[PDB]
């Protein structure tokens, strides 16, 4: 039973330029089977407003979401995205690098 | 092995009268089916079931409702029965849903006949005839006739009885009945049959024929009010020996 | 018209976590959903809103009975599968069907299953047989093969019934599936050079980077088309500078039959 | 809307071949079916097409043609008991069935030696009713309904001594009143002129 972790990227909306508001994504693409948690973090804190796509198929019978908060983005705080799996030991945590 | 297997094959009914047609399958299929057919026209979809737990209507649904009771049972409900609802209604089923290449599997239908009155409901009167003595001398067979006349509705099965079982070889009967008074529209209806034999099976007198017809009509709660005996649901017959 | 392509998806799953559907079915138009359906809502419902908009009732209804079907089916399918593959716990099974209508005119359809995520068996439309990729798909190809006139319905629908939906949805999207939207493209440093494009619709674009007008695509770092979440999307390509001699790099751009060049100076 | 046609009725001969034509007009396509029904019975299936061409089946055919809207059921070396209706049936775009209203065949049987007759049957005691027999006769002749509202005329039915593979056309015909007479019981009806009317009383 092969099973694939997520991939997991982290990204603006737009380019981001502090004090414009943007929307910050988490797009986890590429894992299998299909159950997955996806929180975005705010200087470590889970944010609570945040949406998701409903679960997406690849041709390639893997599995993708994307989730996504609005948020304005500062010098100050930093945006991550965490993510669990059944191929993941423990949460894997993806930083936003811009 | 039974296939589809729908319940009853006759019925008649007074306007407002409730009826519920059963049918089952012992195929393990998925998707059944309630059919009606009438003359002129294409069978029409009722209700349906794609899958256990689960129907919906069909093309005529109106006056009708149905429950899939369990994977092998989808029964069709007349609550209120109408005359436009007088027809022959057939059930089927299908391996899956309606899509793809699956055939159906038809049951052997149910005769619905719905009346504003059961005052137009009859027995047939049944005779049989013995074979003209000229046809005997001129083609050495013997052609007896049975006639079933004044019945209606049309539900009627009529055999034929040799020596005390039933035949159907050398048997012939209309496959339509006729309409006494073809212009009304509650005609009664006649039917014949013909049985032809050997002019030596007719000839010996220990042989015996016998025409029978089953007549699906009344039942107990049915109301009757008429001068004249109840049209229950009942067996004519007439009889003649071989004649040397 | 550019290449564009129906596709529908069905999900099993045998013993899910609580809360999670049994089965779920979902189809696409290029990377648009257009349809959902799953085992905890029973009902057929649209994904798009072009989608709601043209298809009356009558339609909804009617294949949320199809589909409350085929959901049982795909039970009864896992089941056997999980019976001859003798498999403890929790495992998948999977379904794509779909056709594309090319820019040129011609077609494409496909049909293939996946068990635990992997190719499990595969249609071949012109051969009218299935590919099977180990012994419990060998016993499926062998009952599915001796049916023919399904085969034969699979190659009719793939060929004419898909490909006159795909024309149907493209019509009723036509406002989003048929535009374009140009990228916004811009190279920067951060040591290696990033071409990275903005803003685009459809997905479909090439970027790449070339070394005094030749194309080392073994030394360029490609990202992903992702979504942006207003309908548009983004992408980025990479190289790596050499420190040691100048190079004119110049990043090239195609998108929806325009090409842009990006020289870095 | 969408629509099925197919003749009402055909006429063929025993041992002859016949084509039952089906047409439809639908929005999509998944199939052409098929099926038999005999008169009173269930219809069962005889034949799928859903690609173009001709598929064999015993002595049935059916070939279908896409782009034409069009299919056959071809039946060859006709039989008796080929005599039933022929249902039409295609499934559309959502996998509904559309029906034809069938096309109802009579097969015409392949009468060896015709010995057309009118015969007087011998009257019932418990019947006030004349019946005469009109029988033996080529397949060619047709039985008129009658025009006398209180004689009583069945269409001609074929009948099959099995034991002497002999098949027989024959009508009935009936009366109570005092001027019947098997004489005159078919003179609506053409009927062949060597007629065999055998002496009364
Ligand atoms: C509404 C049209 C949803 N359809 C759907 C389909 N349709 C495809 C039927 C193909 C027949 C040949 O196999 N498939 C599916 O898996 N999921 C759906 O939601």
């Amino acid at each position: 039973m092969i099973q694939r972790t997520p991939k997991i990227q982290v990204y603006s909306r737009h380019p981001a330029e502090n004090g414009k508001s943007n929307f910050l994504n988490c797009y986890v693409s590429g894992f299998h089977p299909s159950d997955i948690e996806v929180d975005l973090l705010k200087n470590g804190e889970r944010i609570e407003k945040v949406e998701h796509s409903d679960l997406s198929f690849s041709k390639d019978w893997s599995f993708y979401l994307l989730y996504y908060t609005e948020f304005t983005p500062t010098e100050k705080d930093e945006y991550a995205c965490r993510v669990n799996h059944v191929t993941l030991s423990q949460p894997k945590i993806v930083k936003w690098d811009r | 092995n039974a296939g589809v297997t729908q319940t009853p094959k006759f019925q008649v009914l007074k306007t407002g009268q409730s009826m519920t047609l059963q049918c089952a399958q012992d195929m393990n299929h998925n998707s059944m089916y309630w059919y009606r057919q009438d003359p002129g026209m294409g069978l029409r979809l009722i209700y349906y079931s794609a899958s256990e737990g689960t129907t919906d209507k069909g093309e005529v649904p109106n006056g009708y409702n149905v429950s899939r009771l369990n994977k092998r049972e989808f029964s069709l409900r007349l609550e209120s029965a109408a005359p436009s609802q007088t027809s022959v209604y057939f059930c089927a089923s299908s391996v899956w849903t309606g899509e793809g290449s699956g055939e159906l599997f038809f049951g052997e239908g149910s005769r619905l006949t719905v009346l504003e009155d059961l005052k137009n409901v009859f027995p047939p009167e049944v005779a049989v005839f013995e074979p003209s003595e000229a046809e005997i001398s001129h083609t050495q067979k013997a052609t007896l006739v049975c006639l079933a006349t004044g019945f209606y509705p049309d539900h009627v099965e009529l055999s034929w009885w040799v020596n005390g079982k039933e035949v159907h070889s050398g048997v012939c009967t209309d496959p339509q009945p006729l309409k006494e008074q073809p212009a009304l529209n509650d005609s009664r209806y006649a039917l014949s049959s013909r049985l032809r034999v050997s002019a030596t099976f007719w000839q010996n007198p220990r042989n015996h024929f016998r025409c029978q017809v089953q007549f699906y009509g009344l039942s107990e709660n049915d109301e009757w009010t008429q001068d004249r005996a109840k049209p229950v649901t009942q067996i004519v017959s007439a009889e003649a020996w071989g004649r040397a | 018209m550019r290449t564009h392509s129906l596709r529908y998806f069905r999900l099993g799953v045998s013993d899910p976590i609580h809360g999670v559907p049994e089965f779920i079915s979902v189809g696409y138009v290029d990377s648009h959903p257009i349809t959902t359906y799953d085992s905890v809502t029973r009902q057929k419902e649209p994904r798009a809103p072009w989608m709601a908009e043209n298809l009356a009732p009558d339609h909804w209804e009617r294949y949320t009975q199809l589909l409350r079907g085929w959901q049982q089916m795909f039970k009864v399918e896992l089941k056997r599968l999980q019976r001859h593959y003798n498999h403890s716990g929790s495992h998948t099974y999977q379904r794509m069907i779909g056709c594309e209508l090319l820019e040129d005119g011609s077609t494409t359809g496909f049909l293939q299953y996946a068990y635990d995520g992997q190719d499990f068996l595969i249609f071949n439309k012109d051969t009218l047989s299935w590919l099977a990729v180990d012994n419990v798909a060998h016993t499926i190809k062998q009952a599915w093969e001796a049916n023919q006139h399904e085969l034969l319905y699979q190659k009719n629908w793939l060929e004419e019934e898909c490909i006159a939906w795909l024309k149907r949805f493209l019509e009723y999207g036509k406002d989003t599936l048929q535009r374009t939207e140009p990228p916004l493209v811009r190279v920067n440093r951060k040591t290696a050079l990033f071409c990275k494009a903005h803003g685009f619709y459809p997905p479909e674009i090439y970027m790449t980077w070339m070394k005094n007008g030749e194309e080392i695509v073994q030394e360029i770092d490609y990202g992903d088309i992702l979504p942006s979440g207003d309908g548009t999307y983004q992408a980025w390509a990479s190289i790596e500078l050499d420190p040691q001699s100048s190079n004119l790099y110049s990043c090239h751009v195609e998108h929806s039959g325009v090409h842009m060049v990006l020289q870095v100076p | 809307g969408q629509n099925i046609d197919q003749p009402t009725e055909m006429t063929a001969t025993e041992g002859a071949i016949v084509q039952i034509n089906c047409t439809y007009q639908t929005s999509g396509f998944n199939g052409l079916f098929w099926y038999q029904q005999h008169a009173g019975e269930a219809p069962t299936f005889l034949s799928y097409n859903v690609l173009d061409g001709l598929e064999e089946k015993g002595r049935f055919s059916s070939f279908l043609s896409r782009s034409k809207g069009y299919s056959y059921l071809l039946l060859k070396e006709l039989q008796m008991k080929d005599s039933a209706s022929y249902l039409c049936a295609v499934k559309d775009s959502n996998y509904q069935l559309i029906w034809g209203a069938g096309t109802k065949l009579i097969i015409k049987p392949d009468i060896q030696n015709p010995d057309p007759a009118v015969y007087q049957l011998r009257d019932s005691k418990s019947s006030d009713k004349s019946v005469c027999l009109f029988t033996d006769f080529d397949s060619q002749t047709n039985v008129s309904q009658s025009k006398d509202s209180d004689v009583y005329i069945t269409d001609k039915c074929v009948l099959d001594m099995r034991s002497m593979d002999f098949k027989s056309n024959s009508a009935v015909a009936w009366s109570n009143k005092s001027d019947f007479a098997c004489a005159n019981a078919f003179n609506n009806s053409i009927i062949p002129e060597d007629t065999f009317f055998p002496s009364p009383e």
